[PDB]
């Protein structure tokens, strides 16, 4: 059983030609305190010829946009270490610590999708005296803690177990780990801002924090220890699908300091030019 | 066998591909990359009473 | 006057002044200081293709009984800026006449031979520049101040689109953890 | 009411406190028709490049100042693809559209007349005497009246009251006009068919109209109104015909 | 103001990469198979009572 | 069947000894239609004006002579009323109709071949270098080859058998062309649409073609024969528009 | 078009060799006229948030994808017979009209012993 | 489902193959390498007036 | 759903038979000048047997 | 002459030059040094087999007043190269009668064995030779000029193909950037 779907394509609309104007109607004069924004088609203002436009605005809806893999944390991990901790990477999930993807994000206050997580995992030997060593293939795991369970203390835990969290084991050298995920929030839309407290007390913390809590990732090498020290890095890439997006924002102007918070230094509005009428000259022999 | 086939994304100025969905899950999809849709009056014209782009906006 | 509010307003004041310049601007969305950071310019920042045509409006943001008439002119590129009203009456204009009605919508029409234009325009695609002159001037009557200020807002018209999703070059690291 | 717009070629006039609009006798610029035409070739019609609004600089009414005259064509000789083809082209024809815009506050006071005239033969100095060319028109400068009789030889005799043609300057209510009366509005259109007795006729030889505008009425103003008040002429040719291509001319 | 043309060697190239206004100089070139006997190059200077060129127009002939 | 006239604005041509006419890739120039188009403007098509036939000075057919090049437009553009429009408007779009026209005796014999080359880009003489302006045009007066490798920097290497451009000049018969035998014809007629990749395009940057005629088969006569044979090119445009009107442009 | 690569890498000569390299992996970033370009491999830019860039582990078959007709004209121009500024100077011929930016290739793995 | 059945390339003196579309852009798909036409008049015979091959080219 | 798609191969054009001739049509001789590109088969210059002719292009 | 456009004109002059031979050469349309530059020529060199006939029209470029009649012999191979017109008389010939219509096509047929001929042919594959001698010769009045020109053009008949792609020798290079 075979099944047609429809798809329309959105063109932008054509010009409609004009002539000549004497009349009361004045579609230039207007009045921007109402908050309305001018519809004065150049055909309003001008004599313009008919035009079959056939342009698309497509690769600028939302999906278009934003479902694009971007890189959202780097860490690193070693087989051998003598700290026990770094012989595994942790984190928080959140969107927040690469500028980029925050940016592209935080046009819009609440944002509910889907999303498709894939890890880009490579080892290197470290630099040292002696180098030379047969070592197998690595493999790796990486454990999803949602919030509340158990958390690791070492890479020979018994949490690793992962009875009931998920966690994906890769042996180094296929196609880069990828799994798809759910809306997992409670709200009915990730707020990526929020201008509020966690206590009633108007105080506590202030802001995104308080709000989504979507728990910790652990990355261990399930190998064993090794005879010469290497070193991982993970990096993790999310591209959000079927995406809904509301209340649009102004994009961000002022460079981002930290992942908690909104702070910022203040900064120029734009950058300068010599005076308010300078065009520069650019027809010369 | 559970399929669908829908229109490609051509230019204007052989076409109809083939979908199968494998996973128990709608979180597993494919993205809608071509639903195109628009309202910009919500946002370009949030006024109680209508304009009427050749009238006074006052009077 | 880049971080004060004063960078918003153009001043205008009354008296024999048709010889001076208002203002003048290329028309370049995406990348004159000008534009790249309004709406329009941050959105068009994320591609690198935009066509359509734009839309300029102006508010005269003066006394109730300040009268003047102004002379609105752009240019489709080809030889440089207009320098005297009489250069700039030549090219696709509007005359907004000062009154209830405060504000007025320059529409700079979509002239082109590509279909498209990059973002990051160069003197092959270039789109040309804005100038603005006195037609009258203003009078006012007595008691009521003598320089008065305009403002610009930019806005798309109903046949823009942009292509070719890019990287925007505003947000910038240098490490994680930001 | 009292909103217009018009909207000729590429370009576009607004206006928020106009009075009407003059056509000047009730009659519409229009394209020479097959029975009226006497010329054998077939005429050359751009119809965009050149019927669009020319703006001509701005002149300051001043508390002393007696008046403006401005000489149609050879005002907009030297604009763009009207005064091109004007000189490529040995007969030409063409109305037009004259907007006048001079724009004062709710504290000022005063009265302008704007009035076309038909062949404005004007009278030199000495009465025994013969205009020159730049007598009657510089272009696209204004030249002005006299608010007392003018010496000098070849000059036109420009005291206001006989408006340089020997009649009384309050009779050219007569001809095609408006008021601006600085306390209702602030602009005056007349559109000005092809008056002229012949159906199409040389461009730099016939000053084909002359377009007078004569404050009856001074400015006046108090404390610290604005002393500047400017008045910006815009022409603009309708249904503009041209026939007899050669060479271009020069003067 | 503006030198007179310059000219056209024949059985050879006149290189002007800057027009021929005042003050411009212009360079000669014989093609492959002549000798230049002959100026250079030219320049646009004040010659009594105009502008004209510094030297004349040099001769190809042939190898 | 060997007379022909064609007659474009308010110019004629006559012909009696005329081999056919090559319409380029068998296509008629035409206006740019609404739905390949892609400038909002109106465009100005001035139709009588600037669709004639304009005559560029003719050259003296040696004996020893090579050939002969022109780039259109930046051929017509001191043209009349082409070359002022072309001057004054951003976008222009234009096909052409080329008349070469050579005639000589029963006595004198030759070849010519006349041919249309669509973006002809050329090569300068140091193989490391870049060529001039005035290399490729120098407006009406034609550009000339040469019977051997040509030196001097920025000029183009202008050695015939490769025409400028890298390639065999016998495999230039791919292009519209035709010849004048002076045993058979004495003119030849290329009617050119508009080829290029984008609808209009610039009128100064683009050297949308390039006319070369190139005598393969030299002159030759006897005892008393005409010593002077010249040729003359006629160049005229076709469905012209312009779009994008401004100041003009300046060199 | 249809483009492919085909990425081999060889030892270098030298003194010393013998090593135990895990396979190389390499990065093949795309930059359209206007993103930012790397200034070395361990740049920002090769997050490649929007720019298309491949990963592609050695011993595999090699990266291959399909691209469309990105131009803004309406057709490839071979030739241009032309400059680009109006005053009939600047550059001359196909320099002026095809601008389709940059690629940057890459080892991701990191230095190497030797 | 979603497929097309054409046919393969025979001399002349079981030949039909099938073919599906998996992506969602036409950028994607194979060549047209089975599409043969051909118009040489354009550039053998561009001219105004027809020649009948066997009448003179002239007269 | 199956679609079944039409290609057509393009053979290159037979050859016609031929006989003596004797008559004013003069399919050789022509005119360049007129930038048109002779058609002459061979089966207007000499006597040709009808050959089916499969090659394709 | 092989920079020179003289290369392209076969001399031809009034006399009795009917023991001479006019010009000659084989038919080799992808590898004689007459034919692998042309346009048929730089066609073929892209592949491997080609079969079909070929057109050669010869074009008498001297005073409209002199006049001759021209054999033009193809023969197919076999045998060496004819060297009297009674030989190439034998072969697949035209007399070409020089008057109003100037030109005159030489239909080289196509005679083989093989249903294709190499486009690097060999003395298996080979495809024969073209001749040309005066018939009757060039008879000029007093006051023109003696010695005129022919030239040949080389064309494909209507059922040419190629096949089998090659790369071309014609081009060549020694490093990047070229
Ligand atoms: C093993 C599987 C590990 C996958 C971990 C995926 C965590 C899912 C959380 C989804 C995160 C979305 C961001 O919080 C929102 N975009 C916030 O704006
Ligand atoms: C990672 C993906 C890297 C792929 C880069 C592909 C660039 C696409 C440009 C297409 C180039 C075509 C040539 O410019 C035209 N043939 C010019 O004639």
């Amino acid at each position: 059983v075979v099944e047609a779907v429809e798809n329309a394509v959105a063109r932008v609309a054509d010009t409609i030609s004009s002539g000549p104007s004497n009349s009361q109607a004045v579609p230039a004069l207007t009045a921007v305190e109402t908050g309305h924004t001018s519809q004065v088609t150049p055909s309003d203002t001008i004599q313009t010829r008919h035009v079959r436009n056939y342009h698309s605005r497509s690769e600028s809806s939302i999906e278009n946009f934003l479902c694009r893999s971007a890189c959202v944390y780097m860490g690193e991990y070693h087989t051998t270490n003598t700290d026990t901790s770094k012989l595994f990477a942790s984190w928080t999930i959140n969107a927040r610590r690469m500028v980029q993807m925050r940016r592209k994000l935080e046009l819009f206050t609440y944002v509910r999708f889907d999303m498709e997580v894939t890890f880009v995992i490579t080892s290197k030997q470290d630099q040292g005296t002696q180098l030379g060593q047969d070592m197998p293939p690595l493999t790796h795991q990486i454990m999803y803690i949602p919030p509340g369970g158990p958390i690791p203390k070492s890479v020979t835990d018994y949490t690793w177990q992962t009875s009931t969290n998920p966690s994906i084991f890769w042996t180094e050298g296929n196609a880069p780990p990828r799994m798809s995920i759910p809306f997992i929030s409670i709200g009915n839309a990730y707020s990526n801002f929020y201008d509020g407290w966690s206590h009633f007390s108007q105080n506590g913390v202030y802001g995104y924090n308080t709000l989504n809590h979507m728990g910790q990732i652990y990355v261990r090498h399930v190998n064993g220890s090794s005879p010469l020290p290497m070193t991982s890095t993970v990096r993790m890439y999310f591209k959000p699908k079927h995406v809904k997006v509301w209340v649009p924002r102004p994009p961000r102007l002022c460079q981002y300091k930290n992942a908690s918070t909104v702070n910022f230094t203040p900064t120029n509005i734009t950058e300068k030019r010599q005076s308010i009428n300078y065009i520069p000259e650019t027809v010369k022999p | 066998m559970g399929a669908q086939v829908s229109t490609q994304k051509t230019g204007a100025h052989i076409i109809h591909y083939t979908n199968i969905n494998y996973y128990k899950d709608a979180a597993s999809n494919s993205a809608n990359r071509q639903d195109f849709s628009q309202d910009p009056g919500k946002f370009t014209e949030p006024v109680k009473d209508i304009m009427v782009k050749s009238l006074p906006a006052l009077n | 006057k880049l971080d004060t509010m004063e960078i918003y307003r153009i001043p205008v004041q009354s008296g024999n002044h048709q010889s001076s310049q208002v203002f003048g601007f290329q028309v370049q969305p995406g990348l004159d200081n000008v534009f790249k950071h309004t709406l329009l310019g941050e959105i068009l920042n994320y591609y690198a293709h935009w066509s359509g045509s734009i839309k300029l409006t102006f508010v005269f943001c003066g006394s109730a009984m300040a009268t003047g008439k102004f002379l609105l002119a752009y240019a489709p590129p080809g030889a440089n800026a207009p320098k005297s009203r009489k250069d700039a009456m030549l090219g696709t204009h509007i005359i907004w006449d000062v009154g209830l009605q405060s504000s007025c919508v320059l529409c700079i029409p979509w002239i082109s031979q590509t279909h498209y234009r990059l973002v990051q325009q160069d003197e092959y695609t270039s789109a040309g520049n804005v100038t603005c002159w006195y037609q009258t001037g203003i009078v006012v009557p007595a008691g009521t101040p003598t320089s008065c200020s305009i403002m610009c807002f930019v806005s798309a018209c109903n046949d823009f689109s942009v292509r070719l999703l890019k990287d925007t070059p505003f947000i910038e690291q240098s490490a994680l953890l930001q | 009411d009292r909103v217009r717009s018009i909207t000729l070629g590429n370009s576009t006039i607004t206006t928020q406190e106009s009075a009407n609009v003059v056509v000047a006798y009730g009659r519409w610029p229009e394209y020479l028709k097959d029975n009226e035409a006497t010329a054998e070739d077939q005429p050359t019609q751009p119809d965009v490049a050149t019927c669009r609004f020319y703006t001509l600089e701005s002149v300051t009414w001043e508390r002393d100042s007696p008046g403006w005259w401005w000489k149609f064509p050879d005002a907009l000789k030297d604009m763009g693809l009207f005064g091109q083809n004007m000189y490529y082209h040995y007969l030409g024809r063409a109305g037009y559209t004259i907007h006048v815009q001079c724009n004062a506050s709710k504290f000022h006071q005063g009265c302008l007349m704007v009035v076309c005239v038909p062949e404005a033969e004007m009278g030199c100095s000495q009465v025994d005497g013969t205009v020159n060319e730049h007598s009657l028109s510089e272009g696209e400068t204004a030249k002005k009246f006299a608010s007392t009789s003018t010496n000098g030889t070849n000059t036109v005799q420009s005291i206001v009251t006989n408006a340089g043609m020997g009649v009384g300057v309050g009779n050219l209510t007569i001809f095609p006009h408006q008021w601006i009366n600085l306390r209702t509005n602030n602009c005056a259109t007349i559109v000005m068919p092809y008056i002229n007795n012949v159906p199409m006729d040389n461009m730099f030889r016939h000053h084909n109209f002359t377009l007078m505008i004569i404050p009856f009425v001074p400015l006046d103003y108090s404390s610290d109104s604005s002393t500047y008040v400017p008045i910006t002429v815009t022409v603009a040719p309708m249904c503009a015909e041209y026939n007899g291509l050669r060479l271009a001319t020069s003067l | 103001k503006s030198c007179p043309n310059p000219g056209e060697i024949r059985n050879g190239q006149i290189d002007v990469p800057g027009g021929i206004l005042f003050g411009a100089t212009i360079s000669f070139s014989c093609n492959t198979g002549y000798k230049l006997f002959g100026s250079t190059s030219s320049f646009c200077l004040i010659s009594g009572s105009s502008v004209q060129w510094s030297d004349p127009l040099p001769e190809c002939r042939e190898i």
